[PDB]
């Protein structure tokens, strides 16, 4: 919910800008705590994507993850 | 009046009045410091004075050539 | 004396308006300019510029056949044709952009909007004048009423030195980007055609004779258009009330060889701010009779080329 | 041969030297450093070249199992390597900091922690001197943990120290204008001769080496004592100074040094005190031969003055000739010295010293001529700079109209003083009176005429050391008092050039500053107080403040008027250029004097009004020095021929390499004017380059040799020979760096080597460029430019450095290198850091054309300009044959371009407006379009290279059909393309013509099997998922058509002229993230990735800079990366966005544009600056917005890279969603 | 002589004679020291008329063998 309230200069737009794009913050997420939190995730996709409940991949997740 | 006096406008003031008042007034006292009596009250040769007021003392401000 | 009434001219001028100020656009004017765009003359491309300059050129018929390169004034025709053409072509586009953003499309431009500005008011816009360096063109006051009218005096006179090609008299210095070039031209001229070699060009040096005359070649040039401030041509005296820019007459020039103080210098400004810019050459100006030139000198006067 | 290559390189460097340099054993430990270490960085950089020239041929398959490993473990010493050695110099600076008992009492704290780090440091020594090999000893883990922790304590202990270094510079005068940690260095002596024989040069004026004589005292180890002191200029040519009082070395480092001053001094003035004798006992020659130079021309004025006076008192007396026979023997002198010494003399400074005397004399007999002065009372006698060297009270006296002072005595050797026209005696008038006043002085005019030398040569003539600064921008008050300071307690002169260029509150605040200081200085007070400082502190008489400042520019402010009311004004508008001529034209000895002075003149004025407007001529008086001091050489040079010869030799053949095209007729139209006697002269053309060059030229596959060529690389080396830097001006793919290269394969192939590096000033913050104190922490951090000085301008070195800025010329980062590029040659920082320039250094600039430069940088660096017909696209064609005759010569060069030449000569030229094309939305010059065609066509015959089969002519001709349709028609909307259609029926080989139903060219394409035009989309619907996203996209006509293209110009492996980088035109929302997406699905994560960027007007090259680190997220270049190994690309919507900057140059590509070129870039983690990562593989892919109009566009220099073209709208959309609606 | 084997010059031979310079020029060109040029800086392969030269040489050295 921003508004004009919730400006006080450009650079705010950029970042919101690039979320409406890509959704990737740069070393934001990446700051070694992707792969923590996506270990926390992979548990739902083991019948989400449903690999024949077998197994999974890495950069996948990060794929899901966005797409979620 | 505008261009016809001035092609720019300088800010002479009172500084460059006591530089010249400071000069001349050496030039008449190491003068009359030899002068043991005055013929009517002075022997100068007041052309280096016009040099002088002319090209340092007030030459500072001027851009221009005309204006010499 | 008369040097009091422009003075307080302005001085009112601005008093009044700063009580003026204590009171309680895209529309025809548009249009106006839509219309103005089809009234400024065509472009002229180089590959036909290059032929008709090749074609035609000498300084004198007889003594010359036609050429090019050679003759300095010939490339003088060439060097100005070419910045015309590049002003010219800025012009054309930029109104044409101007009035393609609301009867045409494109994403609005702050440049366009002060153009737009620009165009109401009476000043032209920026785009024309000045560059971030400096690119200076023909910077007159108003939109239409001098600028334009300047420019396509410029290309009028350039054109008809262009395409019948012959070499016209009485020249229009104002017109000229560069004046000196045609001057130094003319210089190597005279070196060339005459005394070669028995005249180096270091040693020509430079003169005029103020041609005292209303009714009417030889060396030298005939210039059309100075103003003079303050005096006569010749009998110089003192000047009316009124009338404080006057015509100067034709000032015909002339060129020596070295060697081969009642007398008073005066300078020649192209534009009336009087800088050490604009300077473009000096002439002595013997009309004396009993006032000395530092009178004169005092006095001020000048020999201005435009009146503004 | 490559395993050989291998193997003794293998056996050398398992058994390197190992020889170290130990500090000392003074305690249990052995502290050592490598003085070897240049050879072991040498010799490392061309091991890894080897190593990968070897990787990269083809032939190389067994050795990456061990080359890696090997290439690995050099590149990961290399940079312990480095860290380690940097903290051993932050310890050899602390070490005698805390051996003094007093500090290290005051501040326990840090000292107990430096004795902490003085165990761990211990520690690391004794376990390297286990080792014995430095390589094991690197290998080390734990190592690198500590290290840079250390380093940032260390950081922290100077922090401390700061407040002990006020007091200790307080101490000695000169340490003001030295910056901190070499100031900790030069504290730091550990040696009477070593440490500062280095630095001697940054703390006196001219002084650079001194010997050192061991006095043994007894029972005390022998103190080194100086006895002479010489100044070295070259190689071997100098002048040495001896001295009768003596200097010795002490316990305390303030003494010695005062000493040193003292003693100088002293010696100076008892020298001049005989040396006034000998002048009139000897005779004129004797003395001259006989002293130093300074003294001699002393001698000469103090000879005059004298003489002249006894004349002039004789005419007092009565009507004599006396006066007219002095007059007479000035007038002999000058023949005497005139005829000798001048044209036959040994050596450099020898050579200097005659024609100062010289210049002096003319100038004297000139004015002796006219000297119509009746007695000493007279003006026209007080009007000179006069001396006297008063004898009852022993002292020197210099005197002007009123204004007195005594010679400070200061040893300057040989120095190129200058002439005397009649502005600068007004100058001389003028800053006199100003200085009898207690002011000072402050100049102006436009650039070049004279201002900050005619300072500095009042400085010299009065022997006082001037001490020039550079302001700028990023300056701060802290620094300006630190300067002042030491100007008012030593007695020097300071002239702050470019003075406005700074802020503005900093103004206000040396406002106060210059105010106390004049008004302690007016009373006549010894002892005054200085604002902020609480101590009180003294002052001498004799300084003096000078400000060069630059009326009105782009980022020019106003002094405000508490300021204006010090200084007095000094116009210089216009110089003399005649006068100055005309007297060193006499100084070299020459005999058509005064006719060739106004010859010069006359030429270069026509020249300046009369010829083109162009930004980058420049016709003032560097470049007439320039050709002066060049002219020196040629008349010393045997030859008697007649001078006027000589000069227009001179003169044309300097000024021919700036001039386009057009002016060069008009410019020799212009000389045949003047010199109509003579006809014509060949140029000195210099042998061995121009043999040489042809043979490298071979040497390469891809070059032709072209006379534009030979005749723009020689003036490129004539232009490096005079001046100190250059710049290639000239427009895109004109082959400047190619130019560049070669001229260093010459210079460096007959001896002599050549190293270049490379800069791009506007891809990095200018704060970041010379480095700036930080905003948070308050501590300084290093500059990336100035690394890149400090490293290069070392002597004891081999190479000849050449710094290359590469970008736009932007005002306000290129204007504060002013100094460096005049003839001070000496770089100033905001630090208070100055680093003298060497002759092993150049600086040149390969930008493409100056539109924001005021004339104070476009005279200071020569110039040379390319055009664009200086190698056509044909030529460039023809290297590319050259290339396939290489390997694929069969026929195929002489099948493939029997259509080429003529097929592109004649055509292309008939395409641009023979039919109306009058919406080619990207504008270009076409020698890009002919990059493009030649690059599609390689990797449209790709294929059938990989099968080895070689094919008949038609094929090919189809091919090339196909090749440059697109390419040159990616750039035209649909009734253009028509029209470029029927043209190519007209006049061009077979299109498709089987059915041709209302369909273009470019709708069929060349099929690898067969020769046909054939063209469908395959059919394909979704999966079984129903998000919009799951209905991603389908295989529409346009897309496939994308990716045909794509896809040529991705397989081909970095040929020369390809970057491997694509770009797409097409309105917002004509399917540019479709057709991508649609690709990139396409990928194999396996062995190719991938990875999305989008762009807005406020990204910087910050950001940019710091996705890509992150994308990469090693240092490939440093044989590193397993999993970027896989090949990556990296795409980007739109690079239009981006924020233009007021002039027209935006700041955010440019980061990109290095990326592109060249790979890598400079780092930015507050640790160390000058170093680059690289990326050994990438792939780059764009996307535009119809530019024009309201839409940006990109930078010109950018578009030589990407493919470029259309992306039109569909026109089908009936048959995209039909099979959505069919499930 | 020969127009066919003797009148064949050297490049030394060739050089030299173009280095004579003697005249052609009516059109207007610049000097022969380093370069001939068109008419703006247009770098020219030859001399223009550079044939008569050929013919007055072998003239001349025909009358110098005979
Ligand atoms: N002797 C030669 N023979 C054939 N081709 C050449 C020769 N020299 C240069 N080229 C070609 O010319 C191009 C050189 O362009 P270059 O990189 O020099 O442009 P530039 O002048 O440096 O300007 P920019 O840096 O903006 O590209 C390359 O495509 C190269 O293959
Ligand atoms: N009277 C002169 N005699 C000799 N050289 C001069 C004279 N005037 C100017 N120059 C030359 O001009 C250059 C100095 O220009 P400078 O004063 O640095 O320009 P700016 O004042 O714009 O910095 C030097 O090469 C210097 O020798
Ligand atoms: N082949 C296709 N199949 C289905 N939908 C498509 C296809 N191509 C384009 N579209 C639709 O048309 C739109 C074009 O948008 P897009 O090209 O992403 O904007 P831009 O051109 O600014 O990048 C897309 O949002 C997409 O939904």
């Amino acid at each position: 919910l921003m508004t004009d309230s919730e400006v006080k200069k450009e650079e705010f737009l950029e970042y919101i800008n690039m979320v409406l794009s890509t959704g990737e913050i740069p070393n934001l997420l990446a700051k070694d705590e992707r792969e923590v939190w996506l270990g926390d995730i992979s548990q739902a996709y083991c019948k989400e994507k449903n690999l024949g409940n077998i197994d999974p991949p890495q950069s996948e997740l990060w794929t899901y993850f966005v797409d979620r | 009046f505008g261009p016809l006096g001035w092609c720019v406008p300088y800010e002479y003031n009172y500084s460059d009045l006591e530089a010249s008042l400071l000069y001349i007034e050496k030039y008449l006292t190491n003068l009359m410091s030899t002068p043991q009596p005055n013929s009517h009250n002075l022997p100068i040769s007041m052309n280096v004075v016009r040099y002088m007021i002319c090209e340092v003392q007030y030459g500072g401000r001027i851009t221009d050539d005309l204006d010499r | 004396s008369n040097a009091d009434l422009t003075f307080r001219l302005k001085e009112s001028k601005e008093m009044i308006n700063t009580v003026m100020e204590t009171r309680p656009r895209e529309e025809i004017v548009q249009d106006k300019a839509k219309d103005m765009l089809k009234n400024l003359p065509p472009d002229y491309n180089d590959v036909e510029v290059r032929e008709l300059v090749s074609k035609l050129g000498g300084p004198n018929p007889k003594t010359s056949t036609e050429r090019g390169m050679t003759v300095p004034l010939n490339i003088f025709l060439y060097q100005e044709v070419t910045r015309m053409q590049r002003v010219i072509g800025l012009v054309r586009k930029t109104l044409q952009d101007t009035i393609l953003a609301i009867d045409g499309q494109i994403i609005m431009t702050p440049e366009i909007l002060e153009a737009i500005n620009a165009i109401y008011d009476a000043k032209v816009p920026n785009s024309w004048l000045y560059d971030p360096s400096g690119a200076e063109i023909s910077w007159l006051l108003p939109n239409l009423g001098s600028w334009s009218t300047s420019l396509s005096d410029r290309n009028k006179q350039l054109n008809d030195w262009l395409r019948s090609g012959q070499r016209p008299i009485l020249f229009w210095l104002t017109g000229f980007f560069n004046p000196q070039g045609f001057l130094t031209g003319m210089k190597q001229e005279v070196t060339r055609n005459h005394k070669k070699e028995a005249w180096s060009l270091d040693d020509v040096v430079y003169s005029t004779t103020v041609k005292e005359r209303e009714k009417e070649p030889a060396e030298g040039v005939y210039i059309k258009g100075l103003y003079l401030e303050g005096c006569k041509w010749s009998k110089n005296g003192l000047d009316d009330s009124d009338p404080k820019k006057i015509f100067a007459d034709l000032p015909i020039l002339h060129v020596s060889a070295i060697n081969k103080s009642n007398t008073y210098l005066c300078p020649v400004y192209k534009y009336p701010k009087r800088t050490d810019k604009y300077l473009i050459f000096r002439v002595g100006l013997p009309c004396e009779g009993s006032n000395n030139p530092s009178h004169w000198k005092l006095r001020g006067v000048a020999l201005l080329c435009s009146t503004e | 041969k490559i395993r050989t290559g291998l193997d003794e390189i293998n056996l050398y460097w398992n058994d390197m030297q190992f020889q170290f340099g130990i500090w000392g054993k003074r305690d249990v430990p052995c502290m050592l450093n490598g003085l070897i270490v240049g050879t072991i960085l040498e010799r490392l950089e061309e091991d890894q070249l080897q190593l990968s020239t070897f990787n990269s041929q083809r032939h190389v398959t067994p050795f990456k199992a061990e080359v890696e490993n090997l290439i690995r473990t050099f590149s990961d010493v290399n940079d312990t390597l480095d860290m380690w050695v940097k903290v051993q110099k932050l310890w050899t600076s602390l070490e005698p900091v805390f051996t003094g008992g007093d500090i290290a009492r005051q501040m326990p704290l840090q000292a107990k922690q430096f004795q902490g780090i003085d165990k761990n440091w211990m520690k690391i020594m004794e376990k390297a001197v286990e080792t014995k090999k430095v390589i094991p000893c690197c290998q080390n883990d734990m190592l690198k943990d500590f290290l840079p922790d250390l380093n940032r304590k260390l950081e922290d202990c100077q922090k401390m120290l700061e407040a002990y270094l006020e007091g200790k510079r307080k101490k000695f005068p000169r340490f003001y204008f030295v910056s901190n940690p070499t100031l900790l260095k030069i504290l730091s002596q550990g040696s009477e001769p070593t440490s500062i024989q280095e630095d001697f040069e940054k703390l006196f004026d001219a002084i650079t080496k001194v010997t050192f004589e061991s006095a043994k005292d007894k029972k005390n180890p022998a103190l080194k004592q100086i006895t002479q002191i010489q100044q070295v200029i070259g190689r071997n040519e100098e002048n040495i100074s001896l001295t009768g009082y003596y200097v010795k070395c002490e316990g305390n480092i303030e003494d010695w040094l005062k000493k040193l001053e003292q003693n100088m001094q002293q010696t100076l003035k008892d020298i001049a005190s005989a040396a006034a004798q000998q002048v009139f006992q000897v005779g004129l020659k004797e003395f001259v031969s006989s002293q130093a130079s300074q003294i001699a021309l002393l001698g000469l004025q103090i000879l005059w003055t004298s003489k002249v006076n006894e004349g002039l008192e004789r005419l007092s007396r009565n009507e004599r000739n006396a006066m007219d026979i002095k007059r007479n023997e000035i007038k002999e002198h000058m023949n005497i010295l005139s005829s000798m010494c001048l044209e036959d003399l040994n050596g450099a400074v020898e050579r200097t010293k005659v024609e100062t005397l010289v210049t002096i004399q003319v100038h004297q007999k000139d004015i002796s001529m006219d000297l119509k002065c009746k007695d000493v009372n007279d003006f026209e006698w007080q009007k000179q700079t006069r001396i006297a060297w008063k004898t009852d009270i022993d002292e020197c006296i210099i005197s002007i109209t009123d204004w007195d002072s005594p010679y400070s005595y200061e040893f300057l050797g040989a120095k190129e003083r200058l002439c005397i026209t009649p502005l600068t005696d007004r100058c001389y008038i003028t800053l006199a009176q100003a200085m009898s006043m207690y002011y000072g002085g402050a100049p102006a005019g436009p650039a070049g005429t004279g201002k900050t030398e005619t300072v500095k040569d009042l400085g010299r003539t009065l022997g006082v050391f001037v001490v020039v600064t550079n302001c700028s921008d990023q300056h701060r008050y802290r620094d300006m008092a630190k300067i002042f300071k030491g100007l008012v307690q030593s007695g020097l002169w300071g002239c702050f050039d470019e003075f406005n260029r700074i802020d503005l509150e900093v103004l206000s605040v040396v406002a106060m500053q210059v105010e106390s200081i004049t008004t302690a200085r007016k009373q006549h007070m010894k002892k005054f107080m200085f604002p902020e400082e609480e101590i009180e502190i003294e002052l001498i008489p004799t300084v003096s403040y000078f400000i060069t400042m630059n009326p009105g520019y782009a980022g020019r402010q106003e002094l405000p008027e508490n300021l204006k009311v010090l200084f007095r004004g000094v116009s210089m508008m216009v110089p003399d250029r005649e006068i100055i001529i005309k007297v060193k034209l006499a100084s070299v000895g020459y005999l058509q004097i005064d006719l060739l002075a106004k010859k010069f003149n006359v030429l270069y004025r026509l020249c300046e009004e009369q010829l083109s407007k162009q930004r980058h001529y420049d016709f003032g008086l560097r470049n007439i020095l320039s050709v002066l001091r060049t002219a020196g050489n040629t008349k010393r040079q045997e030859i008697k021929s007649d001078e006027e010869m000589l000069l227009m030799r001179s003169l044309r053949d300097m000024n021919l390499s700036k001039l386009v095209a057009d002016d060069i007729p008009l410019f020799n139209g212009l000389l045949a004017d003047i010199f109509p006697k003579l006809k014509e002269v060949p140029k000195k053309l210099y042998p061995d380059v121009e043999k040489k060059i042809p043979e490298e030229i071979n040497a390469e596959s891809y070059l032709i040799n072209t006379p534009s060529f030979q005749l723009k690389i020689i003036q490129l080396y004539e232009t490096c020979l005079v001046r100190h830097g250059f710049m290639l001006v000239g427009p895109t793919g004109s082959g400047k760096s190619t130019i560049m290269k070669i001229l260093t394969e010459v210079l460096t192939k007959l001896g002599s080597p050549h190293k270049i590096v490379i800069m791009n000033p506007k891809a990095i913050t200018a704060e970041q460029m010379y480095g700036v104190k930080s905003e948070i922490s308050d501590d300084w951090i290093p500059g990336v430019f100035s690394t890149i000085w400090a490293k290069s301008n070392n002597r004891a070195l081999k190479h000849t450095t050449w710094i290359t800025c590469d970008g736009p010329v932007d005002a306000i980062w290129i204007e504060n290198l002013n100094t460096v590029l005049d003839d001070n040659k000496i770089l100033t920082l905001a630090n208070g850091e100055r680093i003298a320039m060497t002759e092993n250094c150049k600086v040149v600039f390969e930008v493409e054309n100056l539109n924001n430069a005021s004339p104070a940088t476009v005279s200071r660096c020569g110039q040379v300009y390319v055009s664009p017909t200086d190698l056509g696209y044909e030529a460039v064609i023809e290297g590319w044959i050259r290339n396939r005759k290489a390997s694929g010569r069969a026929e195929e060069s002489d099948k493939l371009g029997n259509i080429l030449r003529k097929y592109l000569i004649n055509m292309r030229f008939i395409e641009l407006q023979s039919k109306e094309c009058k919406e080619p939305m990207m504008d270009t010059s076409p020698v890009i379009s002919v990059i493009n065609i030649l690059n599609l066509l390689t990797g449209c015959l790709q294929y059938f290279v990989q099968t080895q089969r070689t094919l008949s002519e038609q094929e090919y001709e189809k091919f090339i059909v196909y090749s440059m349709a697109w390419a040159i028609g990616g750039i035209y909307e649909a009734q253009d393309r028509v029209r470029f259609h029927e043209l190519l029926l007209a006049k061009n080989a077979p299109i498709p013509q089987k059915g041709k139903e209302n369909e273009t060219v470019f709708d069929y394409y060349v099929s690898q099997d067969y020769l046909d035009w054939k063209i469908c989309s395959p059919e394909e619907w979704v999966p079984p998922q129903s998000l919009q996203f799951s209905q991603l996209l389908l295989p529409t006509l346009d897309s496939f058509r994308a990716e045909m293209l794509l896809n040529f110009i991705l397989t081909q492996p970095k040929s020369h002229t390809c970057s491997n980088s694509a770009l797409l035109i097409g309105g917002s929302g004509t399917a540019k993230t479709s057709s991508v997406l649609l690709y990139c699905n396409k990928f194999d994560p396996q062995k190719m990735l991938f990875k999305r960027t989008n762009f807005s007007s406020a990204t910087s090259p910050f950001m940019f800079q710091s996705t890509i680190e992150a994308e990469c997220d090693f240092k490939v270049g440093k044989e590193f990366a397993p999993p970027g190994n896989k090949m990556m690309t990296i795409f980007i919507d739109d690079m239009s966005m981006p924020f233009v900057n007021k002039w027209g140059d935006q700041i955010t590509l440019e980061l990109v544009r290095q990326l592109i070129e060249t790979g890598g870039f400079y780092m930015l983690d507050k640790t160390q600056r000058g170093n680059q990562r690289k990326m050994k593989n990438l792939q780059y892919i764009g996307a535009m917005n119809h530019p024009g109009g309201g839409r940006n566009d990109i930078p010109n220099r950018l578009k030589r890279q990407f493919f470029i073209f259309n992306m039109i709208l569909p026109l089908s959309i009936e048959g995209i969603y039909g099979p959505i609606i069919k499930h | 002589k020969l127009r066919q084997r003797k009148d064949l010059t050297e490049e030394e031979i060739v050089d030299i004679q173009f280095r004579n310079r003697g005249e052609g020029l009516e059109n207007g060109e610049f000097y022969d020291g380093q370069f001939w040029r068109n008419i703006q800086g247009l770098i020219l392969p030859h001399h223009p008329k550079k044939d008569e030269f050929i013919e007055e040489y072998l003239k001349q050295e025909e009358v110098r063998i005979n």
